[PDB]
RNA sequence: CUAGUAACGGCGAGUGAAGCGGCAACAGCUCAAAUUUGAAAGCUGGCUUCGGCCCGCGUUGUAAUUUGGAGAGGAUGCUUU
RNA sequence: AAGCUCCUUCGACGAGUCGAGUAGUUUGGGAAUGCUGCUCAAAAUGGGAGGUAAAUUUCUUCUAAAGCUAAAUACCGGCCA
């Protein structure tokens, strides 16, 4: 029931995907195009530079896994990046 | 006063293009086989005016002979305020 | 009148074109102080100081061309006189 | 034509519509004037005529239409500019109180 | 009347204690230069390639 | 072309699409 | 912010400093030639907002044109004729824009921003290679500058019915007789 | 009861379990049942007894039950008189509805009015507001509040004291009345509180008095402290005090949570351990830090006056009051006692400024005895060069200092006892120097008739 | 005159005021 | 098509549009106004083994970011080269 | 490098230009329809244009004085067919 009486309630199925759409007898071309669009494609994961890898490795070799100290350290983190950013880069580097 | 001011400002002159390229080669070679913030004499009318408005400038030295004089007329009063 | 549910629309910066810029007001006041006054503005100041407010407003209307323009010019110049008095 | 008839009249020019009807009162205070005859046009078609006593006195708004001014070559008459006229009024002007205040204005 | 009157400092007589701008300072004013980082990386690529 | 236009075309190019009947 | 301070200073034109500067300068310009090159622009804020850049290929040319009327009135502006004369002098350049610098009681003084289309810097830089394109030859003579648009009335609304999208083209469209095949 | 026996949603129950509350208080016990039943309720309750949850539970419950979205509108509005109280309620709100899909927002005085207008246009379902800014938004900014089902007023006595009578009268007039549930809380039951109850509550409200009539009254047994110091060296006093009496028990009351966090992380850099308790921390870790400080024999802890209200102060050697109190009266009478507790004997301290001697005058009037404490300009430490270097170098310290300075100025300006703590007598250069700035950051201190004019007789205005 | 302990110490016209014809407020200049 | 309508005309000779509506075709953008200031990062030449070397322009502003149904800055977590 | 999201931080928008008076010309268009010449010469919760008798000038709708941009349209000329 529409408790608030808002028209967009019988319409549903604040950030959304910005580069694609999460989309859900009949002609040959239509089926061919559908399977061509549905075919599974490779993603080509992005690498981290050698200097970025050695930067993160030095951070870990000094502090281990304490991202607060790794972010607060000035000598090894010249760019004053956040703990969340450093943790994300560690995870994508594959060394926790 | 001009001589003393220029002595300090010559201590704080900016770097030449040859000097900057030379430094860039130093770090490029060092990386091929962690610094403190530079201190320089700020120049440029818009940059200096913005510094004055945001109250980061400690000293302002303004040339007396600018061709379209309107470009510096407000500067003494702005610095005073 | 077709009954349609009215919607609350977001604020529009184009509608916000009204100038409340503190830095613009600062720049305008400083440029006024640096540049000075036009001859007709100086006559208006003289009339405002010696008390001929009505003559000042009428002269400003004659010089500008609109009652509102004259009123705003006179208010600006009167507040300038008050600021000069306080600064002295 | 009305200002030519009126020798105690100061003629003024266009008045801002986004201004205030009492900004009109301080305009009248500028010219030491106790009566305001205000012409306000709508759509450039229809006239509206205000008679007012400036400081506190009552005011009246009329809709003005049917206008045949002078400079129309069918009047066959003429009179002195500024001469004191005879004012002719009506029994209705004397009887209805709103017509009485209109008559006084 | 004075043909050339002296200026009365009705605005610059009051010294204001705060910057005209309340905008926040960017990270780059406190961290090293990204532009020189990029330039040095380009130079390193050139040196490595010879 | 401008660098901003180049970035916009790099990240949001004209996509291939079909609409059923 | 100096650009904005100069904008306010140029808004106040009868102020004492601006009036003194304008007098001394009108004397200078009148002692110089009628059409002569400017290196630095006299009003840098106006030049910047009209499109002047401190590149190799941008020049200023200041021009004085006699004021008055022909009781007939010239439909184009004094600024338009100043632009046309400056372009005719610098035929190898493209007149980007113009602006007012001084009036005087006999003349009227403008500074014209001109761009060289055959310069490598201008051709390499976008946002000006459009004026490098050949459809923009003698915009001041065709009325394609800001003065030309103002004089041609290229504005939208019910007050510009006869003049937007071309006065003469609109006249022809209204006074052409259209006869279809099946009438 | 506890919280599970009560039939709440799984998301909110799990969120409360993660907060760490198990046994409810009295105000919760008597206030949750009828609020969920939908009955309009008035409560004579203390602050710090759990009333924040007592009124934030039903609003979130109903918002989640009938499925608001940002496009729906405003929903529940809770109005509070103090900026720090708004911040506390907002933190409790995040920690309560961290699992729900609804949106929460705080709109307070002194903040960026354009940013708040953007927030409101975007959409907030749980709005926490200070009365003046709330009225300004409700009169001027376009945002949806037609679907307003829940209204809560917190500390009506403090509100009507500050002086928002006219303001409140217009909020209750503008805000919709149909099928609206209102929750009014107060500590005192004056005639103004009664008028509010009549104007807001529907006829026959449900009363919850969890107060205690046997209130202990103070006597001539209160000893207070004052250290008159310039504005540019208050932090130098705090640092010297803490570093010298590191081995004792010290509790320091600040003005704002931003100030608490800035000083916490700054003192971490300047290498002296201090315990932390503010609104941005999780409730569980806040409770753990308070517990470990209460049990630990030696240490220094920093918190706000509002936290002091909402927590039970243990035996402590030195209660330092750094920034001006929110409610001056309670400090000179209530916390003065808390200092000397149980079998022990504690000491109090009010950092005072040469611009605030009206405070000492008010104390003579209140006839409570006061002892002053000279400080040797020799024994004051000087870490100002290091402070300026750290603030100018580390970017995070810079934002923390900016926020703390802004919050301190806003609280000082919006303080009730204006005759004493008026903001226009402060020297902003000295305040910024104390916070670690060579130049003061930009802050807003504030945040005849027409001839022939006649009154406002009708129209189509809006 | 600090009467109560910690509460604040409580602290031209070109027209005259009369009544309108509708029982309102009127300004006479 | 509106429409020989409104409108201007001794309301003569006459002059004479536009909004809506159906169609054709559709596509949006760039600067000036902010300090890169932890680094004029931009560009014209002409000398070249072509790979990079110098002369300069330019701070009275050349790059990158932004153009008010916006945007900036921080934070945050996904998503694109 | 980029898109989004959020916010106890900000958010700069074009002057001898609008406008007033006046002369010429032009338009169906003295709220001057537009343009040009001369005199005077602005504003910042601003300015422009409309609606409104409805009680005061409420309400509506856009941001001028910088600039670019293919297609649908013309075509007695050019290369042809």
């Amino acid at each position: 029931s529409e408790s608030d009486a808002v028209p967009q309630q019988q319409q549903q199925e604040n950030h959304i995907r910005q580069h694609d759409l999460e989309l859900e007898s009949k002609p040959e071309v239509l089926r061919a195009l559908e399977r061509e669009a549905t075919r599974p494609v490779e993603k080509t994961v992005r690498h981290q530079s050698e200097r970025e890898r050695e930067w993160l490795q030095r951070l870990v070799d000094k502090h281990g896994d304490d991202v607060a100290a790794m972010a607060r350290d000035r000598k090894l983190n010249p760019y004053q990046q956040t703990a969340s950013d450093i943790k994300r880069r560690l995870k994508k580097a594959g060394l926790l | 006063l001009a001589a003393q001011a220029f002595k300090l400002l010559n201590k704080y002159r900016p770097e030449t293009k040859q000097e900057k390229k030379e430094r860039l080669l130093r770090e490029a070679t060092a990386i091929k086989e962690v610094s403190k913030k530079p201190y320089t004499v700020k120049y440029g009318l818009n940059h200096v005016v913005g510094l004055i408005e945001n109250k980061k400038a400690s000293l302002v030295l303004i040339a007396n002979d600018v061709d379209p004089i309107e470009l510096v007329v407000f500067l003494p009063a702005l610095c005073r305020k | 009148g077709h009954k349609t549910t009215r919607r609350v629309l977001k604020e529009r910066p184009s509608r916000r074109k009204g100038a409340q810029s503190k830095r613009t007001q600062f720049v305008r006041s400083l440029i006024r102080e640096v540049a000075g006054l036009a001859p007709y503005e100086r006559r208006v100041i003289e009339l405002l100081r010696n008390g001929k407010d009505k003559r000042a407003r009428k002269f400003s209307k004659k010089k500008l061309g609109t009652f509102g323009r004259a009123k705003r010019k006179c208010e600006e110049l009167q507040r300038i006189i008050a600021e000069s008095r306080r600064a002295h | 034509d009305l200002a030519s008839m009126l020798p105690h009249g100061r003629k003024d020019a266009k008045f801002d519509t986004k201004s205030r009807l009492y900004e009109l009162c301080e305009l009248a205070e500028l010219y030491n004037c106790n009566n305001v005859l205000f012409f306000e046009a709508r759509k450039g078609k229809d006239l509206y005529m205000w008679f007012s006593k400036v400081p506190n006195g009552p005011t009246v708004k009329f809709y003005a239409q049917n206008l045949h001014t002078m400079e129309e070559l069918h009047f066959q008459g003429n009179c002195l500019k500024g001469s004191r006229p005879i004012l002719s009024f009506d029994a209705a002007f004397e009887q209805e109180p709103y017509l009485k205040v209109i008559k006084e204005l | 009347e004075d043909p050339y009157p002296d200026t009365v400092e009705w605005f610059t007589s009051v010294e204001e204690k705060m910057p005209l701008s309340a905008a926040p300072e960017p990270k780059r004013r406190f961290i090293p230069s990204k532009n020189e980082a990029k330039q040095i990386m380009k130079l390193v690529r050139a040196i490595r390639e010879g | 072309v401008l660098e901003k236009t180049k970035k916009r075309l790099t990240h949001f190019p004209q996509r291939k699409y079909a609409v059923k009947a | 912010g100096a650009l904005k301070y100069l904008e306010e200073l140029s808004k106040k034109k009868q102020s004492d400093v601006v009036r003194f500067l304008l007098r001394v300068r009108c004397w200078e310009y009148r002692q110089l030639n009628v059409i002569h090159r400017a290196s630095r622009p006299s009003r840098p804020d106006k030049a910047r907002r009209l499109g002047y850049k401190a590149k190799q290929g941008y020049v200023i040319y200041r021009v004085r044109v006699r004021r008055g009327g022909r009781q007939l009135k010239y439909q184009r502006s004094l600024r338009a004729t100043a632009e046309e004369r400056v372009g005719r002098r610098c035929s190898n350049l493209r007149v980007l824009n113009s602006y007012w610098v001084n009036q005087d009681s006999t003349y009227k003084y403008y500074e014209v921003i001109l761009v060289d289309p055959n310069h490598k810097a201008i051709r390499r830089d976008p946002r000006i290679n459009w004026i490098c394109n050949p459809v923009h030859k003698h915009r001041e003579c065709r009325g394609l500058t800001s003065t030309g648009k103002k004089s041609r009335g290229l504005n939208k609304g019910h007050r510009f019915n006869k003049t937007r999208a071309g006065r003469r083209k609109t006249w022809k469209r209204h006074n052409t007789l259209s006869l279809w095949r099946y009438r | 009861q506890e919280f599970s026996e009560l039939n709440l949603s799984e998301k909110t129950t799990k969120a409360i379990a993660e907060m760490g509350f198990t046994k409810m208080t009295e105000i919760q016990r008597r206030a949750i049942p009828p609020a969920l039943a939908g009955k309009d309720v008035l409560g004579a309750a203390k602050t710090g007894s759990g009333k924040t949850l007592a009124f934030l539970i039903p609003a979130v419950e109903m918002l989640s039950s009938l499925r608001f979205k940002p496009r729906n509108g405003t929903g529940a509005i809770v109005v509070t008189p103090t900026r720090e109280l708004a911040l506390q309620i907002f933190g409790v709100a995040r920690e309560l509805m961290k699992y729900h899909s609804q949106t929460y927002g705080v709109v307070i005085g002194g903040a960026n009015r354009r940013a708040e207008a953007e927030k409101l246009g975007k959409g907030v379902n749980l709005l926490i507001a200070t009365p003046g800014r709330l009225l300004d938004h409700l009169q001027n900014t376009p945002f949806v509040f037609k679907n307003l089902k829940s209204l809560i007023i917190d500390e009506a006595d403090r509100i009507l004291e500050i002086g928002f009578e006219d303001e409140m009268r217009q909020i209750v007039k503008i805000l919709p009345k149909e099928d609206r549930q209102t929750m009014l809380f107060s500590a005192t039951q004056t005639t103004k509180v009664e008028d509010l109850a009549r104007i807001s509550l529907r006829p026959g409200p449900l009363y919850i008095n969890v107060d205690e009539e046997k209130k202990y009254s103070t006597v001539e047994g209160l000893e207070q402290g004052y250290v008159v110091v310039e504005a540019d060296k208050r932090f130098l006093l705090l640092f010297s005090f803490l570093k010298k009496m590191a081995k004792k028990k010290i509790i320091v009351f600040f003005s704002s949570c931003n100030s608490v966090k800035y000083y916490s992380e700054l003192l971490q850099y300047i290498d002296l351990p201090v315990l932390d308790l503010h609104g941005k921390q999780k409730q569980q870790k806040r409770t753990n830090t308070f517990f470990e400080f209460c049990n630990a024999k030696s240490g220094t802890l920093i918190c706000t006056d509002v936290a002091a209200r909402g927590l039970d102060i243990p035996q402590v050697d030195w209660i330092v009051q750094f920034d001006p109190p929110d409610d001056p009266r309670d400090y000179i009478h209530r916390v003065g006692r808390t200092a000397r507790g149980n079998n022990g004997k504690g000491r109090s301290l009010l950092f005072l400024q040469p611009c605030e001697l009206g405070f000492l005058a008010h104390l003579k009037a209140a006839k409570v005895p006061v002892v002053e404490y000279d400080f040797p300009k020799n024994k004051i430490l000087n870490v100002q060069s290091q402070l300026e270097k750290l603030i100018s170098t580390n970017y995070y310290l810079n934002q923390s200092a900016k926020e703390g300075y802004r919050s301190y100025i806003h609280a000082y300006a919006s303080h009730s006892l204006r005759s004493v703590f008026d903001v226009h007598k402060l020297d902003l250069v000295k305040v910024a120097k104390s916070f670690g700035f060579s130049t003061p950051p930009r802050v807003d201190i504030t945040l005849r008739r027409a001839y022939g004019s006649q009154p406002r007789q009708g129209g189509r205005y809006k | 005159e600090i009467l109560e302990p910690f509460v604040d110490p409580p602290r031209d016209r070109n027209y005259r005021i009369e009544k309108d014809a509708n029982g309102g407020i009127r300004y006479v200049y």
